[PDB]
């Protein structure tokens, strides 16, 4: 029964609550009697569930919240465009993609910072970029700077709408809770609309605009020949010279003789040999693909015609002899409870933001971005850390619906009843699992590490020694490298040259080449899956135990973020499910970080490096990953102390700043262990000391002051842990690619 | 780790190994005479530290020996 | 075994037997002129040490404390 | 005086000197810098070295810049402790604490340029500091 | 010790190894309805209108669902202590009055008359045999 | 003499480890 | 189709749960039927084939993978190395036998109480047969291995 | 009203944003015209 109910100025638009703050609480809003209160207040700000129990007050605030989330990105996505059209170097940088770096960021001619403006390239001054937004407008066909400060000024202009949105949804035009409860209406509209037909049109930009434009960049033209997109429309015969498939028309489509479109739906599967890059063609060939299966896709459901499913009746029919009442009751738990909701696309959202990253680096979708291996490793990097915090924050919202949310009733010897009443069994067997990854991923590298030492050689687990193979992985790749012909027989190259097949060379780099798996690769991912079993063992066991434990029998009363519940029973530390989302943030953190490592090495190593003419790949840190990365002091050796060469030495030149947050950021991480390694009991006694000397001064403050709480000592040392390690490899990356 | 994760957690952990090992088929022969228990609160500091301390002069003299008798001044 | 002692700051609030999990201390009549009622703690084998009754006496400093001593099974709260 | 030699005819700093390296926008921002510390000492490496001796042949280095901040920093506590006296006296403290009441605080912030005149003022005869039996202390 | 068990299909969270050596526990209680309740270790459970029995490995699972019990406006709950050799003693209300109402019957233990403050320095008492706390 | 480093050695690393743990994990599970 | 995990006997009170794994007739027949539940032997007989078994399977990983493994007295060192093993192993039961070891357990898979376990004289002559029975399988293994060549040859 | 604005202008993040901006911006300010002041040049 889709319908759209609204209430009409629920909440006015004064000034007034601005002034007087912790007015969302009621314990808040007494008075600031302490300093903790400061720092409650900001805890609780996102906090809606505690202001009301009432989800319509509590969804209106998220919808709208929303709203003006969006407006801080498009605020960010227009000002980075913005850049590029007034402080740049990208109408230089089409002149010649492989001389000129790219450049958008000036700093003014203040106290000794003048020096990040180094001679990047093209008679131009700035800071180096590597978020890759030049291969970007490249891909959008963007050719001139007016054309990018007119889609700045839509992005501010896009960016009051949805901020004027918020404000007319929370105050004046309130959704109903029956509003936001029509699941069955919000997919259809997802799937089909803001991804079927979002792809279409982009389809359209593509066929239009880019691949056309970008058939004539690369060919040779200069960039001034190039005509505009709107005289590709109105004048046809530009358009048919490159491809000849229009002239037939649109009759082709209708009349289903849809292989007259062959030119510019091509299905090579491979790279553009002269940009390093996906084909256009094949480009344009995806988002028509790609919207027609989510067209088709979102009809699935009723939205009240009778016609399409309920999720309900899905889900209640999965039951099956193992589990009891198969997946009842989940659709209630998903609907009457935001957090469930939150979980579940955080944790899956960031998986997928973690698999983009892999498909990029293999199959670049983009022109000359290979060939930029700076661009290319901070992009694998930056999506594969993003995923790794929205994984931590699905399982800490799994865990926050089970204490706030969870209702017996409902959950009845379903799926989820049945999982927390064999959770010991799950954990135990988890626990062998990372024990015995720990064991065989990292015990490798110490015989190894142990072995070259005593002078054994022979008795490593190397490639000449006893060698473990990666023969499972070795034999789906020649299956990739065979589907040109046989399986798949269309397509004319594989979908990347990572599988294997022959190298493509751009100018005097290589774009990508086949990635030999050996003894190292074994190791390392075995190593990835050793990590990721035990933040999922710490991750895990947060939701199973948050609602009780064998130790505590009532944790969901004390609620998701409690201290100890005591000292007694030996020690009640860490048990709450926040803390273990504390723990597993570096135990992400860990995992995360040799995935990175992982990736630098092995394509300084073995793929990235200026090629011959006689197709001799000269590789930049000369093969050395196979017979150096299977022992710890490798690594020590031949990544981290070698390739810092290039930090500790930018001073004096243009990529000093690098140095600077690279040593500054080893400040923040030890930082961190200030709060981490303590506790709150000895910093509020040395409080108590200094307030005696300012009562002597009579400096004593009205709100009394108290050292921070204790899950707040926590949070604040992982925050410092997190951002003081991060910034470090950050520069790390930055600054050695940037100079090879 | 004995200084950033304390013992609630780990006393969770360990009840589930004490359920296995009492509900394994062959194992279930052994069993411990102490019941098994995760470290102390002021155990683990002291474990912790140690740990510390043992890693921060080792590692040095190692780095002031080799540096200085590989160059030998 | 973990010691509770209760001191004469008493004030009968009965908040420290609401919070205890194992019911370890019990109100008992004051037979003086302060109170109809001052807290016991007559079964302390089972206080595991949680110390949920300090946190709830609303004292100045403690009219209830909990010092820590010799653990047993019913303290060390071990199912096993 | 200790391992140096006057700055002006230092061979080391006039190598440095010929690549300054201007910092503002001023193209002679560079020499502009190198000429004005010619008056100090310098090493052998060529940079210069200051001497907070005490010494008034060289005050410019310590001595001024530490009278010109005590002055500024004293002015930061004598209108803190001040500001934090008057709310005491007032109903509501802790909010105008967090919600300052400027219409007080300003006038106390256009007075603290004689903040030395009011310490001595309350050190001889005054509120400077609190008696030891009245203020909270441990067992 | 009498009473039905509430219906449903098992944990591993519950009764070990312990319950057959030493001092497992029990606890009864009687609603008129037949409700959905949260065990002490994980799950949810079905009761019966009269008399429901329940098994517990200790003694703070119980009054842990006792004041979930009382959600349901169920006051009448009894925690038990049975031993390996089967002696079962009545603990939890020792009496016919709750621990927080008071009871004429009771008597004061581990009182001290005096303040904290009054109690003696470790210095003065030590080799003695006895502690501050005394 | 170098023959009792052959000796002596493997009598530290394994010999006394197995008589001290074997001896102290008796003593220690005594009644 | 109906439930097919059940709980542990007719108490759902009880941890454990009775599984496929844990009480299908195949495994309950396997696990009840080895040596070490095995009903109507002795407590020698039991720790001897345990053994048998257990020295016959030690050899292996010395030998082709210890070091010398490429040498002339690579099966050999595969023999010393798991004897001396087998004794730790039997040295370990010595310990457990002689520090009064509480019970054995009875689960789902094994019903009835396992077996004479429950005293210092049952894991005594346990281990008396472990090192018999273990010092022999690894003898065998090493002459099959040794003389392989042979036993094909003929 | 305006009453509300200046009380929110008043709390301690927009009185401390504005404040330490213009503290800020003088020794910015002063630092590119005055450029390098590593001591008082004394005569
Ligand atoms: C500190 C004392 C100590 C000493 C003296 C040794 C000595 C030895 N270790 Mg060892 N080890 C020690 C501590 C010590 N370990 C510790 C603390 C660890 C833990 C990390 C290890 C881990 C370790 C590993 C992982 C390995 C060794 C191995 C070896 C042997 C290698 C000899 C060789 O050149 O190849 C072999 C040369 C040969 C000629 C074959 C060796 C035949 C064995 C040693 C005969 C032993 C007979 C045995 C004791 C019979 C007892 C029966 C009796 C009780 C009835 C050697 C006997 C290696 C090995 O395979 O030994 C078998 C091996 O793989 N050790
Ligand atoms: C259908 C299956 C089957 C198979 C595969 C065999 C195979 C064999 N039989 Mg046989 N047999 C069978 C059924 C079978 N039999 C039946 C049904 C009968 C009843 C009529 C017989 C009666 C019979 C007799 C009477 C004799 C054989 C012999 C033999 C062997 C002679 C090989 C040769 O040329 O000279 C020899 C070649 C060699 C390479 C030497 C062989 C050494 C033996 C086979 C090694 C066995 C080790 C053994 C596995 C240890 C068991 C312990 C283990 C279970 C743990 C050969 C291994 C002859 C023999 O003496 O074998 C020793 C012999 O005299 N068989
Ligand atoms: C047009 C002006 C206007 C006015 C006068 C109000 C007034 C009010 N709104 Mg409202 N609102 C507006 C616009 C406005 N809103 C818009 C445009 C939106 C859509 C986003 C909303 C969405 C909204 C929600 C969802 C809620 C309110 C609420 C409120 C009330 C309490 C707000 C308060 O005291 O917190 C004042 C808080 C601030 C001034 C801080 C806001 C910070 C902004 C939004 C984000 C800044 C991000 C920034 C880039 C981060 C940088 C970080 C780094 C650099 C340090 C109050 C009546 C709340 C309410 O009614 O409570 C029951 C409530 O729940 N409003
Ligand atoms: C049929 C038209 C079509 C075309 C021409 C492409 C073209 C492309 N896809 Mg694609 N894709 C399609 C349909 C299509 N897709 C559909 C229908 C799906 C959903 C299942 C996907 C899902 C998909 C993913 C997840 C990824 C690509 C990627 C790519 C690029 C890699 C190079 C290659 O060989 O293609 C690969 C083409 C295929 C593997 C064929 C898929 C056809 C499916 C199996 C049919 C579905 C039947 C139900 C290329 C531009 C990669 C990319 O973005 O590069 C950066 C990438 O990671 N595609
Ligand atoms: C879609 C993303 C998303 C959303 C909507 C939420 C929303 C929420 N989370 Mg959540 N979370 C997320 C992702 C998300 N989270 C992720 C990825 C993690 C893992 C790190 C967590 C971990 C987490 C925990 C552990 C907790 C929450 C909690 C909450 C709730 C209250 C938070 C609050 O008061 O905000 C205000 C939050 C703050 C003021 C903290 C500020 C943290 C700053 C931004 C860190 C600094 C980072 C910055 C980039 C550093 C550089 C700049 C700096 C140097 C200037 C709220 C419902 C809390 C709760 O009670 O839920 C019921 C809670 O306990 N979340
Ligand atoms: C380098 C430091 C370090 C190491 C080695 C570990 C090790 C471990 N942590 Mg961990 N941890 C650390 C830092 C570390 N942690 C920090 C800083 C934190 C705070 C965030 C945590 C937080 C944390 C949590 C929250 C969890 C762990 C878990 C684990 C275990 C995973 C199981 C495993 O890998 O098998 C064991 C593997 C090893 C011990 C690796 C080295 C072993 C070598 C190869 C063998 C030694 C050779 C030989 C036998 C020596 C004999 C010598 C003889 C003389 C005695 C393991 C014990 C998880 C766990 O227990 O789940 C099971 C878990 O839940 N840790
Ligand atoms: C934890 C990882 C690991 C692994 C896999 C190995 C592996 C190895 N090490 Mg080594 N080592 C390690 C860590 C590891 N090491 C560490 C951390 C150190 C530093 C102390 C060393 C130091 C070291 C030295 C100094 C030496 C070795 C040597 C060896 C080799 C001989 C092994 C041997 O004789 O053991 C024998 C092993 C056994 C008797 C037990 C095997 C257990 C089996 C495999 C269990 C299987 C379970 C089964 C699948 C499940 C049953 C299911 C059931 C239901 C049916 C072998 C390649 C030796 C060598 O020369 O290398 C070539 C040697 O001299 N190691
Ligand atoms: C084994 C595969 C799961 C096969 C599987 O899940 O079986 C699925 C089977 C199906 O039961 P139902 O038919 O009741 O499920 C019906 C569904 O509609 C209800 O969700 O249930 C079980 O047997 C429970 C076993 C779970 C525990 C199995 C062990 C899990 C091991 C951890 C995963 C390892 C992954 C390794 C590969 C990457
Ligand atoms: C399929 C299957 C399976 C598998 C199995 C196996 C893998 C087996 C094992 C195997 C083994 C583990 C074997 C072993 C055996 C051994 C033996 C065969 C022994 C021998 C012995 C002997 C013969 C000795 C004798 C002697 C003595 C005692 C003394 C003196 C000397 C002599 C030498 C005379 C399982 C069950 C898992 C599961 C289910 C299914
Ligand atoms: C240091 C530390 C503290 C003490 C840390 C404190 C009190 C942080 C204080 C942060 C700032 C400095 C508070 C004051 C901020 C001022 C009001 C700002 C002045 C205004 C100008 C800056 C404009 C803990 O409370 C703690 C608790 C638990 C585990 C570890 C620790 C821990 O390590
Ligand atoms: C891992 C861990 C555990 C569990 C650790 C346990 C149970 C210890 C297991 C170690 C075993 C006993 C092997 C250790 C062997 C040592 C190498 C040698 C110790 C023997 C000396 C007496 C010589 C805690 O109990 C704990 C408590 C509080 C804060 C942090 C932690 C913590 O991090
Ligand atoms: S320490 Fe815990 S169990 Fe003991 S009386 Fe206090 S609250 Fe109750
Ligand atoms: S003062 Fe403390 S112990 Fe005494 S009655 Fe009140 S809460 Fe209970």
């Amino acid at each position: 029964k889709a319908r759209v109910i609204v209430d009409k100025d629920p909440v006015p638009t004064s000034f007034e609550k601005w002034a007087q703050p912790g007015h969302f609480d009621r314990t808040l809003a007494r008075g600031p009697k302490t300093t903790t209160w400061i720092w409650n207040l900001h805890a609780l700000a996102h906090d809606f569930d505690t202001h009301t129990s009432d989800l319509e007050d509590i969804s209106r605030k998220i919808f709208a919240a929303h709203f003006g989330h969006l407006a801080v990105v498009t605020i960010w996505l227009s000002g980075m465009i913005f850049h590029g059209a007034k402080f740049s170097n990208y109408e230089a940088w089409l002149s010649d993609p492989l001389n000129v770096r790219p450049s958008a960021q000036v700093v003014w001619p203040i106290v000794g910072q003048d020096i990040l403006n180094g001679d990047v390239g093209g008679g131009f001054h700035g800071i180096q970029i590597t978020s890759g937004l030049f291969q970007v407008w490249r891909g959008w066909g963007i050719t001139n700077s007016f054309q990018l400060y007119c889609t700045a000024i839509g992005g501010l202009v896009l960016a009051g709408l949805f901020l004027f949105a918020g404000w007319f949804h929370y105050h004046k035009r309130a959704p109903k809770l029956e509003w936001f409860q029509n699941v069955e209406s919000m997919l259809n509209h997802h799937l089909q609309v803001l991804l079927g037909c979002g792809s279409l049109g982009w389809a359209g930009h593509l066929i239009h605009v880019s691949a056309p434009i970008n058939k004539l960049m690369d060919a040779g033209v200069a960039v001034k020949d190039i005509p505009l997109p709107h005289e590709f429309i109105l004048n046809k015969s530009l358009l048919i010279d490159l491809f000849p498939g229009f002239a037939a028309g649109l009759t082709p489509f209708f009349t289903l003789n849809w292989g007259q479109y062959a030119d510019f739906l091509t299905f090579k599967g491979g790279l553009n040999p002269v940009t390093g890059g996906l084909w256009m063609t094949d480009i344009a060939h995806h988002h028509l693909a790609i919207a027609v299966v989510f067209i088709i896709a979102g009809h699935q459901y009723r939205t009240n015609w009778g016609i399409g499913h309920s999720i309900k009746e899905i889900l209640e029919n999965h039951k099956g002899p193992f589990t009891g009442e198969g997946h009842k009751g989940l659709y209630e738990n998903l609907t009457t409870s935001w957090h469930a909701q939150l979980a579940t696309n955080l944790a899956f959202l960031g998986s997928l933001t973690i698999i983009i990253a892999h498909h990029m680096y293999a199959m670049p979708p983009y022109p000359y971005l290979a060939t930029d291996y700076a661009t290319q490793l901070c992009i694998f990097t930056h999506h594969i850390w993003i995923g790794g915090f929205l994984i931590v924050g699905g399982a800490a919202h799994a865990a926050i619906f089970m204490v706030r949310d969870y209702d017996p009733v409902v959950n009845q010897n379903n799926v989820l009843d049945r999982v927390i009443r064999h959770r010991d069994a799950i954990i135990s067997h988890l626990n062998w699992v990372c024990i015995f990854l720990g064991f065989h991923s990292f015990g490798l590298y110490i015989h190894n590490d142990t072995m070259r030492a005593l002078g054994r050689p022979q008795d490593m687990f190397s490639d000449t020694a006893i060698q473990l193979q990666p023969v499972f992985a070795q034999w789906v790749q020649n299956l990739h490298t065979l589907a040109p012909g046989g399986t798949a027989p269309n397509a004319l190259e594989p979908v990347s040259y990572a599988f294997g097949g022959g190298v493509l060379a751009v100018g005097g780099k290589v774009a990508m080449m086949p990635i030999a798996l050996g003894t190292a690769d074994f190791l390392i991912h075995h190593i990835h899956a050793f990590t990721i079993h035990v933040t999922v063992l710490i991750l895990l066991k947060g939701v199973l135990f948050a609602r009780s434990s064998r130790l505590i029998p009532d944790k969901a009363n004390l609620g998701f973020r409690f201290p100890c519940d005591g000292p007694g029973r030996g020690g009640t530390c860490q048990v709450s499910g926040w803390d273990h989302v504390f723990l597993g943030l570096f135990w992400m953190y860990n995992s995360l970080s040799i995935v990175i490592f992982h990736f630098s090495w092995k394509m300084q190593s073995d793929v990235w490096g200026t090629v011959d003419a006689a197709g001799n790949v000269s590789h930049i840190t000369g093969g050395n990953f196979a017979q150096s990365a299977i022992t710890i002091n490798g690594w020590l050796r031949d990544f981290l102390w070698a390739q810092a060469s290039q930090v500790i030495n930018s001073y004096g030149s243009a990529l000093s700043a690098y140095g600077l947050m690279f040593l500054g950021a080893h400040f923040v991480w030890a930082f961190s262990l200030m709060f981490l390694f303590s506790g709150r009991g000895y910093w509020q006694e040395l409080i108590e000391s200094i307030v005696w000397a300012h009562n002597k001064l009579k400096v004593a403050p009205a709100i009394q002051p108290r050292a921070l709480s204790i899950t707040q000592g926590r949070a604040v040392g992982v925050a410092h842990y997190l951002l003081g390690g991060i910034a470090t490899t950050w520069a790390f990356f930055h600054a050695h690619i940037l100079s090879v | 780790m004995f200084l950033i994760s304390w013992r609630g957690y780990w006393q969770e952990l360990i009840e589930t190994l004490v359920w296995a090992h009492e509900r394994t088929p062959i194992a279930n022969l052994v069993r411990w005479k102490d019941k098994p228990v995760a470290l102390s609160i002021v155990q683990a500091r002291v474990v912790g530290l140690a740990h510390f301390t043992v890693g921060y002069v080792l590692t040095y003299a190692a780095f002031l020996i080799a540096s200085t008798a590989g160059k030998f001044g | 075994s973990h010691t509770v002692k209760i001191y004469d700051t008493c004030i009968g609030c009965t908040q420290c037997v609401r919070a205890c999990p194992t019911d370890v201390l019990e109100m008992v009549p004051w037979d003086g002129c302060k109170a109809a009622q001052v807290a016991s703690s007559p079964r302390t084998e089972d206080c595991v040490g949680c110390k949920r009754c300090e946190t709830a006496c609303p004292t100045d400093f403690l009219s209830i404390r909990v010092y820590l001593g010799a653990e047993t099974t019913r303290s060390m709260g071990l199912a096993y | 005086g200790a391992d140096l030699t006057p700055c002006a005819e230092n061979p080391a700093f006039q190598a440095l000197a010929k690549n300054a390296r201007n910092t503002t926008a001023d193209p002679q921002s560079g020499q502009k810098r190198f000429e004005r510390y010619s008056q100090a000492l310098c090493g052998p490496e060529g940079y210069p070295h200051l001497i907070v001796d005490g010494r008034l042949d060289r005050a410019g280095d310590f001595l001024i810049p530490s009278i010109l901040f005590l002055y500024i920093a004293g002015w930061i506590g004598w209108v803190g402790r001040a500001y934090l006296q008057a709310i005491k006296k007032d109903s509501d403290t802790e909010q105008k604490e967090i919600q300052l009441d400027l219409g007080i605080a300003l006038p106390i912030i256009a007075t603290g340029f004689a903040w030395p005149a009011a310490a001595v003022k309350e050190l001889l005869s005054g509120e400077l500091t609190a008696k030891d039996s009245e203020i909270t202390v441990s067992p | 010790l009498s009473g039905k068990t509430p219906l449903f299909a098992g944990s591993t969270g519950g009764l070990l190894t312990k319950a057959v050596e030493e001092e497992k526990y029990a606890i009864t209680w009687t609603s008129p309805k037949a409700q959905v309740f949260e065990l002490p270790t994980g799950g949810a459970a079905t009761m019966h209108e009269g008399e429901n029995l329940l098994y517990i490995a200790r003694k703070e699972y119980g009054i842990a669902l006792g004041g979930q019990l009382r959600k349901f406006k169920i006051t009448n709950y009894k925690i038990y202590r049975i031993l390996p050799s089967g002696e079962t003693t009545f603990i939890h209300p020792a009496d016919g009055v709750f621990p927080e109402k008071v009871n004429a019957g009771r008597e004061k233990v581990r009182f001290n008359a005096r303040s904290i403050g009054e109690n003696p320095n470790p210095s003065q008492v030590k080799f003695s045999g006895k502690a501050t706390y005394d | 003499a170098s023959f009792l480093s052959s000796i002596f050695v493997p009598v530290i690393g394994w010999v006394v480890p197995i008589a001290t743990f074997s001896f102290l994990f008796l003593y220690i599970e005594r009644e | 189709n109906r439930e097919v995990v059940f709980p542990a006997g007719r108490d759902p009170q009880w941890g454990n749960l009775e599984t496929p794994v844990n009480a299908s007739p195949l495994v309950k027949w396997f696990i009840n039927n080895l040596p070490a539940y095995r009903p109507g032997l002795t407590p020698f007989r039991r720790g001897l084939e345990v053994g048998m078994a257990h020295g016959y399977f030690l050899f292996g990983p010395f030998a082709k993978l210890g070091p010398l493994r490429d040498a002339a007295n690579a099966n050999l060192a595969g023999l010393l190395g798991a004897i001396g093993l087998v004794v730790l192993f039997t040295l370990a039961l010595s310990l457990y036998a002689n520090s009064n070891p509480p019970t054995a357990l009875a689960s789902v898979t094994v019903p009835n109480p396992p077996d004479a376990f429950q005293s210092k004289e049952g894991w005594n002559n346990f281990a008396s047969a472990f090192l018999i029975g273990g010092i022999g399988g690894a003898v065998v293994a090493y002459f099959l291995t040794s003389n392989l060549a042979l036993i094909q040859g003929l | 009203q305006s009453s509300y604005l200046i009380k929110f202008i008043s709390t301690a993040p927009v009185a401390a944003t504005i404040w330490l901006t213009i503290t800020a911006g003088i020794l910015i300010e002063f630092n590119r015209f005055f450029p390098d002041l590593l001591f008082h040049p004394l005569p």
